[PDB]
């Protein structure tokens, strides 16, 4: 009995253009624990993601919580990849500074 | 401080 | 205040790749405090906090024996699982496992936890009272009698009641100055022009604890019936929390629309509009 990754990405402090922060990548209600996050920058992956260990819920879903120190200039778009065995289609999710 | 399981299923 | 201590064991057979991987991870109220996972070098219960390293050495030596003891177990759990829903090997299956005392405005448990869940489904439940169970089905039924006949429900019992609520006494002590305590949150309404002769009014809600929240959008004062986006209660990573609502509203009707917090940390509740 397979359950669906649930990702949203979004920046820790008010998002001010230029200034250092943290961005998030916030996989819930899934299931089996076994998942993959990769958080990137333009398509290239940030290389010290730290990762919250594998927990739960009350009803037993999921919750990973993927973070990283990025500075969100003019443009340079951030996002997080999830790789799963509940949908072989990796879901790919953009940062938006308004979400 | 956790404990030792004592019951299996 | 309230407060609580709850431990989340976690095993997922893996045939074919070897052993299956256990990861036990401890949590004072909603901050994280410790961890075990056999995904390792030689495992080992290590803090996850500045402050869990102050704690006796010895301290560490027992939970991770006590841990490798638990994951031995869970590893027998998963097998058994195996014969009663007559399924195979070859398959992944996993164990989830919650534990743990609760305390309301005094120090004595107001509830104890110990509950498995098994591929996404509750399994086996102490009752409240903590010397009875509830099954979900005829193979945890199968499993209840066991523990009925054994009174294996004493030693969880004995735990919750007891040394459960003594050691979260010493880790909201030990990590009193970081902990989150109950926090306000703050609100803003930003508004962003959506395609074709209607801005999009979001509301927000940030930097609170805890995470239980509540907003809405009115419309005149009364409730909405159009509709609003919704995003989960999600951690800043800090110790507190974010959500925001959206409702989308005509150009120039913006006046008409109210957003509503709802807090504990607010003394009376919260009403904004855009600017």
């Amino acid at each position: 009995i397979q359950k669906t990754p649930q990702i949203q990405v979004y920046s820790r402090h008010p998002p001010e253009n230029g200034k250092p922060n943290i961005l998030n990548c916030y996989v819930t209600q899934f299931h089996p624990p076994h998942i993959e996050i990769q958080m990137l920058k333009n398509g290239k992956k940030i290389p010290k993601v730290e990762m919250s260990d594998m927990s739960f819920s009350k009803d037993w879903s999921f919750y990973i919580l993927a973070h990283t120190e990025f500075t969100p200039t003019e443009t340079d778009t951030y996002a997080c990849r999830v790789k799963h065995d509940s949908m072989a289609e990796p879901k790919t999710v953009y940062w938006d500074r308004d979400m | 401080s956790e404990f030792l399981l004592e019951k299996r299923i | 205040g309230p407060h609580s201590l709850r431990y989340f064991h976690t095993a997922v057979s893996r045939p074919g790749l070897g052993k299956p991987r256990f990861i036990s991870v401890g949590y004072v109220d909603d901050t994280q405090f410790v961890r075990f996972d056999s995904d390792a070098e030689n495992p080992r219960y290590e803090p996850r906090v500045r402050w869990m390293e102050q704690v006796e050495p010895e301290y560490w030596e027992r939970n991770t024996q006590i841990a490798k003891g638990n994951e031995q177990i869970f590893r027998v759990n998963l097998r058994t699982a195996l014969r009663y829903y007559n399924q195979s090997a070859g398959g992944s299956h996993t164990f989830q496992r919650m534990y743990g005392c609760e305390v309301g405005s005094d120090w004595r448990l107001l509830r104890g936890y110990e509950q498995y869940a098994y591929d996404g489904c509750d399994y086996i439940a102490l009752n409240e009272d903590l010397k009875t169970w509830t099954a979900a089905d005829m193979a945890a039924l199968i499993t209840k009698h066991k523990w009925e006949q054994a009174g294996d429900a004493e030693r969880d019992r004995a735990y919750l009641e007891g040394t459960c609520v003594e050691w979260l006494r010493r880790y909201l002590q030990l990590g009193n100055a970081t902990l989150p305590r109950t926090d306000s949150p703050k609100a803003h309404v930003t508004r962003h022009s959506r395609p074709e002769d209607k801005v999009t009014l979001r509301c927000w809600a940030l930097g609170f604890y805890p995470a239980d929240i509540t907003l809405t959008w009115q419309l005149n004062g009364e409730e909405l019936t159009q509709d609003m986006e919704l995003v989960e209660t999600r951690p800043a990573g800090d110790g507190t929390f974010q959500k925001w609502a959206s409702v989308v509203v005509p150009l120039g009707k913006e006046q008409y629309y109210t957003c509503h917090v709802y807090h504990q940390g607010l003394p009376e509740p919260l009403t904004l509009r855009w600017e």
